[PDB]
């Protein structure tokens, strides 16, 4: 099992942690912007 | 020798079977995980009942029977602990495999949504040269078939 | 008699994990993700043809 | 609706929920905008043949 | 000789890939063994305490 | 893995150029252009016969 | 986008990331600009033959 998993992963590299950091940061920015626009539109 | 486009539908059918196979296997896994949990609950219940008997035996100052019952309780306590250990281990693994199944089930239909377009484009491309062979456009006189051999004959 | 059911309680989990792992590379072969262009099958041979 | 009554927490969780569906919508729109031109071209080829 | 040598290299590449996979596997296995050993040591330390 | 496909991306061009070069002298042999009368084949042996 | 909000660090790392892809783009453009003339010449030869 470990061999097959490692081989499949070796054929196609998973995303680097930097990519994860970037996507997490930008989705945080997105949710903040959306909630801010919502709570501002109500007033 | 087989044609590459023919392997497409074959491999997709194979994968289609293998997906439901995986689903059935995961189902059976969930089943026994539930069964083991039930067994653990029954064991700890029996241990609690023996504890109640020990408590009752201590009443009336009959300490000896209380001692024997408390000694009896230990094996059931240990088995409860072991089963709790095993379950706390297995849970995360079934979570991970369920996630994997979700992702695969999505990707499969993702590919099935383009098999057809590829087949259509390939058949069009074949038909192109198919009738370009017969009765060449004679943009160049390099080669024409079935309308020149007949004409020359 | 105890140890036997002990092992039977994990045979299934092992089989499930192995089948999932196989299926992973099974459809990773067809239509590679092209994270790298090292090799892709059945969607490039068709495209190149 | 959850932001109304000043219950910001549920609004936050729902806005978080919305993101996956937004992403899937974007991906599908991408794929369709891609495929349209190809079916147009193949239809033209069929007419000519 | 061109196509012959290219086919040979094509085989040899996937061979190398498989070998590296097996290497990664046992490296993980050895790490797991180390963790188990240090866990047992910690348990004996608890008993001593 | 990168360098391999790098070379595979030119094997074909080399083969094509070589085949063209061979075909050049192949039909230059038969029915020489007679820019010089040094040697012509299969259209002079027939003519002389 | 990362430079916006004054987060210069992520901008620096992303700009560093961009360089490898820029270099690969340049190399491939080089190779194509090379190959074009050769296929033109061989096509002409084929016509004449």
């Amino acid at each position: 099992i470990l061999e097959l998993e490692a081989e499949r992963e070796l054929l196609n590299p998973p995303p680097s942690p930097l990519d994860k950091k970037f996507e997490q940061w930008e989705e945080q920015q997105a949710v903040e912007a959306t909630l801010a626009a919502m709570k501002a539109r109500r007033s | 020798q087989e044609a590459p486009e023919d392997l497409l539908e074959r491999l997709l059918g194979e994968m289609e079977l293998e997906l439901i196979e995986l689903r059935r296997a995961l189902a059976q896994t969930i089943a026994t995980f539930k069964s083991t949990e039930r067994q653990r609950d029954a064991q700890q219940l029996i241990a609690q009942r023996w504890y109640e008997k020990a408590q009752a035996a201590l009443d009336r100052g009959n300490e000896q029977l209380a001692r024997e019952a408390l000694g009896q309780r230990q094996s059931y306590q240990s088995h409860t602990e072991a089963l709790g250990k095993s379950l706390g281990e297995q849970r995360a693994l079934v979570e991970q495999v369920r996630g994997q199944l979700q992702k695969l089930e999505r990707k499969y239909l993702e590919l099935k949504s383009q098999k057809n377009l590829y087949l259509a484009r390939l058949k069009s491309a074949i038909a192109a040269q198919k009738i370009e062979e017969i009765a060449g456009n004679l943009d160049n006189a390099s080669a024409s078939s079935l309308f020149e051999r007949i004409e020359t004959k």
